[PDB]
């Protein structure tokens, strides 16, 4: 029972913390584009897109070989809790 | 000798009765279908396939214990129960405790009345129970054992699921499905972990040992 | 480890076949509880320095059957008493009493019950008793 | 003999919808060589001893179903408002109740669970025997829509209203200044706080209710009675 | 001297150990190879040990000349057997003559007929059954 | 003949069981539904006819080691062995050496391991072969599903599907490459060689 | 590299197969030993003089029986002692005796039980005595 | 000198190697090759070092004329045989006058007498038995 309380707990912190650094790099990025556009005045909806792309898709770019590491590392631990 | 054919319509549906009922194939092809359906496929790997594998390694494990009951072949059935030793120890090993008492009790009410005695648990020592209560009790303590190993089999790829549903819509992605994304990188996680290999190696070393 | 000053047996919650097995060793001969019988139970203080007065005491509270039949005491509970008539084409009752009483299973609790000088008699009592009975019966008519 | 297989198909009766409603026996963990026989085994080790009568006791069947499947419909009713309030479902107008639904599978499934399953299935037989007409007892039957609902919004009562000042505080950010696009700025947050404040109360509380709100076998009478 | 420190062994490597200053094999059966024992024994007098464990655990054992058979109690069989041509006080001096007469399990009937009733170990009844059934054979 | 009806019968439910599981339809089947997904078709072609592509591109490979169990087959004990010894030669090549100990345990020129220890060994290095080699199709087509997802994000209308528009590209990215005959040649001449 | 410079076999958790070969030698005769006598173990420092004291002596504490046919030494252990009863037709039990003592099969642990100049007897033993006293007396009422 | 020096070598190609220095080709059975052995050994008598190897590893053996089958202990066979017109003494004759005689695995059973007793290797027992049986259809 601890253990399945335990792997619920960490299954919702890895979505929590891998879900983390992509959706606080493209806060500041939506909110210093619309803070220049409160300084000089702009009507585009649609433009923190161009730059919300960029950070994202750079942000999945440096860490991408760290996120297999830790998907790998509770992947395991999590079948050697089924079996044994 | 087409007058033993209407008992050869009996044995030749009763030998996978046993099989799709009373021994270990119970476990392997529900931990074999639900890892399918934790990677979110449908018709592929083809079950037609995974009943095959699953039986195989099923009577892997069956083969010694079936064997000697052709080892040895009212007063047939005392018989045939010095023929059924083996069976009813390895049905014990791994049924439950507290469902074979239920199905023992409810036979003893079922068959004497509602003035019976309750049987307990301080039996088992010297007692043993019948081949109509195991039965019943192993498929029901296996469903419960391959659901258990299916969540922990279920929960990474979630894992991953939940982060593409965030990250599409960080983005203003909301009109687009994560499966076509999710599916690919989805599968990376069973194959740099080749969990093929390991389920089926840790399945085998539930039931029997090494060296 | 033990401390009780006199002798005899305490059972709490003994299920009547690790009860008479205790009485195994006053009876000098071994005690087979049936099947059904030994799904009831009893618990107390008891001692035993005639089992034979003993046992046919609680045979009658508890309610059960016994018998005895040289080499072991056969224990049934009294639900599971059968009932047979057999015809002896060629032997008497008299003659068949004293196969019984020189060979030692006269057992006089069930007796046979019949006419003296006929064929046909009623036995009833034990399973163990009753096919003994009607077994003997109709192979010795078969012999003779 | 040959009587066997009608007492037999009228155990099948029963037993097949409640395996046809409850998560953990329906076709995604069940395929079809090993499920016919185990509803044989169950119905032939749960007996106590014309048409309609397949009918009637396949009425009593998914009252039973329904009843055993009531703890994991509050779950999976709670994952999809969870899961609704911070997006991902209004492509129709799901992924995280379906998480819920195998959790509770599982709590559930540890402590007890086919042990309480089958004594609800052995008590029905000693109060709705067959060729006794019982019947599934309507009056209660017309809150079983209501209760659900009921105990589902109680239990995601937290996230909504979180959710809930959240679009509050970030609509009165607009307000000093409206060239935000405050619309898809929530957006991006919503999913990072409804599993931020979901996990300070996943362990403590959410496996006691799924043993609170699981049906036993005192309460047959009480759904169930007989017409004769 | 000797003797046998038993821990929770399970009658199987008790007899076994007995089997020693008995100077035959033991073979115990599995359906009372499942009672347990414990405690301290000293074999010294292991004649009357047998027979007196066989009665506090409620056994029945039997003693051919080559081996101990151990049974529990409640497989004890019995049977009655027809001698068409041989009377029962010329197979029980075959019995004495040979070495498989058992004192505690006699051979209850009459003296000088073709009936009687036997009863005791599987080993012994199907024996004794066998070798009437091949004496009435062979007159 | 109805001794051998029975023997017929069996037969023809028994090359059901074999050749789904033992031969190389288990590494054609998938591969070739996975790429159907890749795509995005649900109904397209169907569940029939791509089984029946990948049973005769399966008997390319097996009918060479058919024939020699037809010229060579109580002394039916050793005439099955080497009957079948043209089938475990064949299964020693594509299952893994150290899992075919594990199921021997629970030199190899010297004596070949046992019939029944290497095939579900062979059955589950075709599965992982088969998952390995379909990760690597879904890439382009995923590439050309973000991209147009991206570009109409780039104006406003983002309450629009794009599977209304992928489609027409990723069946023209699979038709100007040639897909369907390139995995077929790859697929021949990873076993028989030209 | 090897230790003390005496003679002895020094088995460290072997399984009743591997090391009654090591003693294989010493007895002159090669040894077989069953599959259900395979499953036990032995571990110490051992040393054979007179094996065939100490195989008597093991064959006893490990629970075992043991025939030596002449040309091997069969061990099985002792819950797969068989018996059987075969009744001779055309000759004695002490006609048959003369042919065990003049082939040398006699065994003197596991004799015939029966009476003397009869046609009927009692085997029991391993199954390869079993086996060969039961085949060679139907055997030899057919010569007969 | 010669010699083989074996590393893990699998009790087949070793005793392929000593088919040189004893004059005859030599038949390794399939549960036999399954053992192995190491080290330096010396060929210089080789009929006494192939009865010392094969007590220590476990083999029994027999060399017919042609070559030298070897067995291990697990798959010796016997077999009972019984011969209506022909006595034991003359069929030894017929295997000493032959070159089938074995002196390790001889024949047990009355000197002028229709029973006796076989016991070796399957490549001996099976040609006792078609031999003898065969001699009673010519007599």
């Amino acid at each position: 029972m601890d253990d399945l309380v335990f792997a619920g707990n960490k299954a919702l912190y890895l979505v929590l913390i891998l879900s983390g650094w992509p959706t606080i790099v493209a806060t500041i990025i939506g909110l210093l584009v619309g803070l220049f556009q409160t300084v000089t005045q702009l009507q585009e909806q649609t433009l923190p897109f161009g730059i919300k792309l960029l950070g994202v898709c750079l942000c999945l770019f440096l860490l991408s070989g760290w996120y297999g590491e830790v998907l790998l590392s509770y992947g395991r631990q999590v079948i050697f809790l089924a079996l044994a | 000798n087409d007058i033993s054919l209407i008992a050869l319509l009996a044995f030749s549906t009763l030998l996978p009765f046993i099989i799709a009922s009373g021994t270990c194939f119970v476990k392997f092809s529900i931990v074999f279908v639900m890892v399918r359906n934790a990677l979110g496929l449908q018709q592929i790997p083809s079950n037609m396939t995974l009943n095959g594998v699953a039986l195989l390694l099923s009577m892997f494990v069956m083969w010694p214990i079936m064997h000697d009951a052709y080892v040895y072949f009212s007063s047939l059935s005392k018989h045939v129960d010095e023929g059924l030793d083996g069976y009813r120890d390895y049905l014990i090993k791994y049924s439950d405790r507290e469902l074979v008492q239920f199905f023992e009790n409810a036979q003893l009410k079922r068959q004497y009345g509602e003035e019976t005695e309750t049987v307990k648990r301080d039996k088992d020592e010297i007692e043993k129970p019948s081949i109509f209560a195991l039965l019943p009790a192993y498929a029901l303590s296996e469903i419960k054992s391959a659901f258990k190993i299916g969540f922990y089999l279920y929960l990474p790829f979630v894992v991953v699921d939940l982060v593409v549903s965030s990250v599409l819509l960080a983005l203003g992605m909301m009109m687009m499905s994560p499966v076509t994304i999710s599916t690919p990188i989805k599968l990376v996680l069973f194959v740099a972990l080749d969990g093929w290999t390991l389920l089926s190696k840790g399945l085998i070393l539930q039931y029997m040992d090494i060296a | 480890k033990i401390p009780v000053t006199g002798s005899g047996f305490v059972a709490k919650d003994d299920s009547l076949r690790t009860f008479f097995d205790a009485m195994a060793l006053q009876l000098k001969e071994p005690v087979i509880v049936s099947k059904m019988a030994a799904r009831k139970k009893i618990t107390g203080n008891f001692e035993f320095h005639d089992p034979n007065a003993l046992l046919e005491k609680l045979s009658l509270q508890l309610g059960l059957i016994w018998y005895f039949d040289g080499q072991a005491i056969y224990i049934y509970d009294a639900s599971e008493m059968r009932n047979a008539v057999v015809s002896l084409r060629n032997v008497s009752l008299n003659e068949f009493n004293n196969f019984l009483k020189r060979s030692g299973l006269y057992n006089k609790n069930y007796p046979l019950r019949g006419d003296n000088r006929k064929g046909t008699f009623y036995v009833s009592g034990p399973p163990v008793y009753v096919d003994m009975v009607v077994n003997a019966a109709t192979m010795m008519d078969k012999q003779n | 003999i040959h009587h066997l297989v009608a007492s037999a198909a009228l155990g099948f009766a029963r037993v097949a919808p409640i395996f046809f409603f409850l998560p953990f026996l329906n076709s995604g963990v069940l395929s079809g060589a090993p499920r016919n026989a185990i509803i044989i085994l169950v119905a032939l080790g749960v007996w106590p001893h014309m048409i309609p009568l397949v009918l009637q006791e396949a009425a009593v069947g998914v009252m039973l179903g329904c009843l055993l499947s009531w703890p994991f419909w509050v779950m999976h009713a709670l994952g999809c408002i969870i899961d609704n309030q911070r997006g991902a479902t209004l492509s129709s107008s799901s992924e995280m109740a379906n998480f819920l639904n195998m959790f509770a599978a599982v709590v559930y499934l540890q402590n007890g669970g086919l042990v309480t399953m089958v004594d609800v299935l052995n008590k029905s037989y000693q109060l709705c025997d067959p060729m006794n007409e019982c019947t599934p007892s309507l009056p209660p039957l017309l809150t079983f829509i209501n209760q659900v609902a009921q105990n589902a919004l109680v239990l995601a009562s937290p996230v909504v209203l979180v959710l809930l000042l959240s679009e509050v505080f970030l609509g009165l950010l607009s307000r000093f200044a409206p060239q935000m696009n405050a619309f898809a700025i929530s957006l991006t947050v919503k999913s990072g706080i409804a599993v931020l404040i979901m996990l300070l109360y996943f362990s403590p509380v959410l496996p006691d209710n799924v043993l609170r709100l699981s049906f036993q076998a005192t309460g047959l009478s009480s759904w169930f009675y007989e017409r004769g």
